[PDB]
């Protein structure tokens, strides 16, 4: 019973020292899993949500969602983890433009989930507002057959909630182009709106 | 005195503390409870201004006092989020801010800290208030040691 | 001695600039009657309220308060009422541009920029000559402060002068400092009559919704 909805409460600096219950370190041990594990707790939300849904478009719709939810928790623990505690630090840049967020998920965010950075990531010369961000080996989702892509959509949930929750609202399809040795190469291309694009159209 | 408040981007607020020196029992005589939820949302519009900004009138993090109204020092944060963390100066006389921000952008630094372990609960979502005990103990521990 | 005189022939060159100012009203469109007291031509009145206004500037540099920079204010708003109309004073902008480098400071050379730094330089006339005695008219005479006439000031440049930035990416006036020079507007204020509070809390109200400061 501190803060309600309904008023702010007035106490005086410089009293006593109170209790001390709850603390835990912010930065990192490295601690690692097995690919097996991860997989089969994908495989049972994958499983959960095909038997809970009726059609495609609003289990992907979940999907994102689920996705969504560590997107917008992962945004403050790595860019904070990255300005580096009770150690001095200070503060990271906080980009701003489209053109560096994306250069900040390329590298930091697929290097964070995962060993290895991400791969290529190429705009779109055909329109603008068209970001294409691609890897060569989908290490969430290989033990599916490749015809499916709904199942896809769970990592570029993260990503939609990487970046509405930073300021750039946007949204996300993914598909498949199978160009080369790699069979299932999995574009995810990011829609954003107007309302932001002349926004910085307005910064020159 | 000062206040003390963290909101959101739809314009609410997750937490809100006012503490005072222990000289003035009482603190902020009448403005309590009309004018500090007033120019708290009156400074938000210019926080939103210069959030987008490249050049400030480096790092866009912090940010120094962002106006100055009835004698008034207030002075913001901008998190990585979008959260805002404006925090007011309040005296009987004019309030020199600017040589507290070798302890105050520490302060504000470390209570970003102490969001940031708010915020990695799984059951705490966005838009909810900060209805936490433990939370206050470590922000009015801070106030002190960051007075 | 020389300055009652002095100062009597200031309070009659600014009734003189105040009345041909006032003279030149309505744009004078079929006016051909007798004219007591006027000129009531296409832009004599106008010309008349310029010689007015460079006597009175002379005549207010010469007794180097508050009515000082009163003929600095009507020298800009004689300048932009005939350019309301059409106008080429540059010869009267070269006098005011003379007398404001001989007492004041210019340093300017926009386009429409010069009256809000004449009115800058305005408001520091009766600043400094705050400290004086506090009442020298009659209509005053059991009043409070000069600060009921020392708002309509900045309301008025404020006035005039927001409605310059139009909304588009290149804006000749920052929104920036014009809502800090809002900033420091806030005085004492709050002994004066409703009519007044309510039409200056409405500028501001004005100000702020074409700003976009919707909070």
């Amino acid at each position: 019973t501190v803060g309600p909805k309904q008023a702010i409460t007035s106490e005086a600096s410089t009293t006593y020292i109170p209790s001390r219950i709850y603390s835990e370190s912010l930065l990192f041990k490295r601690q690692e899993a097995s690919l097996s594990a991860m997989a089969f707790l994908f495989q049972e939300m994958i499983s959960q949500l095909h038997r809970t849904c009726k059609t495609a478009g609003d289990f992907e719709t979940k999907l994102s969602d689920y996705g969504h939810n560590i997107g917008i928790r992962l945004l403050e623990l790595l860019n904070f983890r990255a300005s580096s505690s009770n150690y001095i630090t200070k503060m990271r840049r906080r980009d701003l433009k489209i053109l560096d967020i994306l250069q900040f998920i390329h590298g930091t965010l697929w290097s964070y989930l995962f060993n290895h950075v991400s791969d290529d990531l190429v705009k779109s010369s055909e329109r603008d507002n068209e970001y294409m961000i691609v890897d060569n080996f989908p290490t969430l989702t290989q033990f599916i057959p490749g015809e499916n892509v709904s199942c896809e959509y769970f990592v570029c949930g993260i990503i939609k909630g990487f970046l509405f929750n930073a300021g750039f609202p946007c949204g996300v399809t993914a598909h498949r182009m199978p160009q080369g040795g790699h069979s299932q190469r999995t574009v995810y291309l990011i829609q954003f709106d107007r309302q932001v694009l002349d926004r910085e159209g307005l910064r020159f | 005195p000062q206040y003390f408040a963290i909101i959101g981007k739809k314009d609410n607020p997750v937490y809100e503390i006012e503490f005072t020196n222990a000289e003035n029992p009482q603190g902020f005589p009448q403005d309590l409870k009309e004018l500090n939820p007033f120019i708290l949302h009156a400074s938000l519009d210019i926080v939103e201004d210069l959030q987008w900004q490249i050049n400030p009138t480096t790092d866009n993090c912090y940010l120094g006092k962002v106006d100055h109204f009835y004698g008034l020092a207030i002075t913001a944060y901008i998190s990585y989020s979008g959260m805002k963390f404006v925090m007011i100066h309040g005296n009987s006389a004019n309030s020199s801010v600017v040589i507290d921000d070798n302890n105050m952008r520490s302060f504000y630094q470390e209570v970003h800290e102490l969001y940031v372990k708010t915020l990695m609960n799984p059951f705490y979502k966005i838009t909810d208030p900060i209805r936490s005990p433990a939370f206050d103990s470590r922000v009015r521990t801070l106030a002190r040691k960051h007075l | 001695n020389r300055s009652q005189q002095k100062s009597l022939g200031r309070q009659m060159k600014i009734l003189g600039n105040f009345q041909l100012l006032a003279g030149r009203y309505v744009d004078a469109l079929n006016s051909f009657v007798d004219a007591i007291t006027t000129l009531y031509k296409v832009r004599d009145y106008l010309w008349l309220g310029s010689a007015l206004d460079g006597i009175s500037i002379c005549f207010l540099l010469l007794s180097y308060n508050s009515i000082s920079i009163a003929a600095m204010q009507s020298p800009r708003n004689s300048i932009m009422s005939l350019s309301a109309p059409a106008l080429n004073i540059d010869v009267e902008n070269i006098n005011l541009p003379l007398l404001i480098k001989c007492i004041s400071d210019k340093v300017l050379y926009y386009y429409d920029l010069s009256l809000m730094h004449n009115s800058e330089y305005a408001p520091q006339v009766v600043y400094c000559e705050f400290l004086l005695k506090t009442l020298t008219f009659m209509t005053s005479c059991y009043k409070s402060s000069e600060f009921s006439k020392d708002v309509l000031d900045n309301i008025v440049k404020n006035q005039h002068r927001a409605l310059s930035d139009i909304p588009n990416s290149p804006m000749f006036p920052r929104f920036e400092v014009y809502f800090y020079s809002n900033k420091l507007f806030e005085l004492q204020l709050k002994e004066m009559q409703v009519e007044a509070q309510i039409k200056i809390y409405s500028t501001m109200a004005e100000v702020y919704r074409l700003l976009g400061y919707k909070r």
